[PDB]
């Protein structure tokens, strides 16, 4: 067909601009069974979500062990110096990030989602995953369209192509078997891509769809967002970061939402078990 | 300078006869620790590929998937490259939409193929920043990677000799020498390469070297 790489060279319109039907809310409007699976799972998440919890903390100085109980999923977006190339808060080198004692708070089986940028972080973030005790198991690419501002809007290090995406590396800790651990993960409900328009200059937020992918995939209710900001505070998550303006976190109260008579797992309905993707009989 | 190719077993061909290339590209049959309907190369066979002799200054495009995201990085290192970009091919259907269904990955479904970009030495005469690092194209016929990558490489490094390992008949084209076991015989045009091929294989049989 058409060569959208050539079209970019000619016009400044990025190839990803011509992917159709990428919107989150409008996704499966024409696909009613897919829409129903997502709707039921989001309802299941909402039913079991803790109220928003958040703590202002200097993560470099903080004793990370003060965050209890253990976490089923951890979302980490340390502010990289490449996001600012207009710095305000402390920027983090990959050495700084690696020193975080993530293994001290991750549950024995759990997942991590690490925003790595688009340069050296793709390699150094993998080293961090090793250090923290995870295996890299997926790579969620946030692909940015420039429909509003064609089209050569670049450039940072020793790159040779224009970098139009960011990578969120996913890691697994512990043993998780898709055949037996359907009470912990719902695999294959989302794809490893997010497609949105390039944010306004100086807006460093990541797409909220990353939360949907994490929440759909892991049934663990104990969810930590490190380096989250006021605008990312969200039910079902504990948000911790230096730029938070207020704190309401109480480790004992937070833990009580997951202990008896509750579970740290969301559970599942029969309707979702019948809709979600599963392997066939052996 | 027109299309050139050599049908061969990549592990056995004495690649020292082809000279130096500004771009090397390989889409190898990685052992991804999964069941596959085609033959693979072991990790050790991949590591021992004589990539270093193909190039002193230039670029490597290495398609990777699964556990080869990390093994491909290790090969880049062993072969003397630093990774400076990562291209993804976003696969679309006939309506230019992402196919989101099926079970196409171990944990999440998979909508792209990755290509590591490595640099070696100190190349000159390249045009940085002409293309994006995202390719959008439908899956066509037998293609394992999108044909768009050849135009990106040619815009990056126009007029230079390039070499492709594990290539297929569809991939032969001007400025490239294509190596792979599915190619039809041997077709060399560069008189320098022809001369060295004859000296090394006096009767045309590219067999495993006499250990
Ligand atoms: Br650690």
């Amino acid at each position: 067909h058409n060569d959208y790489c050539q079209h970019f060279v000619d016009t400044g319109h990025r190839p990803q601009n011509f992917i159709r039907d990428v919107g989150l809310a409008d996704r499966f409007e024409e696909y009613p069974k897919l829409r129903e699976l997502i709707r039921l799972k989001d309802e299941l998440i909402a039913k079991s979500n803790t109220p928003p919890m958040y703590l202002q903390a200097d993560i470099e100085a903080f004793d990370i062990r003060e965050l209890t109980p253990k976490f089923d999923v951890i979302l980490l977006e340390p502010p990289l110096e490449e996001y600012y190339r207009t710095a305000n808060e402390k920027c983090w080198t990959w050495d700084d990030i690696m020193k975080l004692e993530i293994d001290e708070i991750a549950a024995p089986r759990s997942f991590i989602f690490l925003w790595c940028g688009s340069g050296e972080g793709l390699d150094l973030g993998r080293v961090c995953l090793r250090k923290w005790g995870y295996r890299r198991c997926e790579d969620i690419c946030w692909i940015k369209t420039n429909k509003n501002n064609p089209g050569k809007t670049t450039l940072d290090p020793k790159a040779v192509f224009q970098r139009t995406k960011e990578h969120c590396l996913m890691g697994i800790k512990g043993t998780v078997k898709r055949s037996t651990d359907g009470d912990f993960i719902h695999a294959n409900v989302d794809i490893d891509l997010i497609i949105t328009e390039e944010p306004e200059i100086g807006n460093i937020e990541k797409p909220v769809e990353i939360f949907h992918i994490i929440e759909h995939f892991c049934l663990g209710r104990r969810r930590l967002h490190l380096f989250g900001r006021d605008s990312t505070i969200r039910p079902g998550w504990l948000t911790v970061g230096p730029t938070l303006t207020n704190s309401n976190y109480n480790a004992e109260t937070y833990a009580s939402y997951f202990s008896a008579p509750n579970s740290y797992l969301t559970g599942c309905t029969e309707e979702i078990e019948r809709l979600r993707p599963k392997s066939p009989p052996p | 300078f027109p299309p050139q190719w050599i049908c061969c077993d990549i592990r056995y061909l004495d690649v020292s006869i082809l000279g130096k290339f500004a771009v090397v590209m390989a889409d190898p049959p990685w052992d991804i620790h999964m069941e596959l309907p085609y033959g693979t190369l072991t990790d050790d066979e991949m590591r021992r590929l004589n990539i270093p002799v193909l190039q002193d200054d230039g670029f490597l495009f290495l398609w990777v998937t699964g556990r080869a995201m990390e093994l491909g990085r290790e090969c880049l290192n062993l072969w003397g490259y630093e990774r400076v970009d990562e291209i993804i091919w976003v696969k679309t259907n006939q309506l230019q939409r992402i196919i989101r269904t099926g079970r196409t990955g171990h944990w999440l479904n998979h909508g792209k193929e990755h290509c590591l970009v490595g640099v070696k030495g100190n190349p000159q005469g390249f045009n940085q920043g002409l293309d994006c690092d995202v390719i959008v194209a439908e899956v066509r016929s037998t293609s394992h990677k999108p044909d768009e990558i050849y135009g990106m490489i040619e815009r990056l490094s126009p007029g230079t000799r390039k070499i492709e390992l594990f290539g297929r008949p569809h991939n032969v084209q001007p400025n490239w020498i294509t190596l792979g076991n599915q190619l039809d015989g041997i077709h060399l045009l560069d008189p320098d390469v022809v001369a060295r091929f004859k000296q090394r294989y006096p009767d045309g049989i590219i067999s495993k070297p006499k250990n």
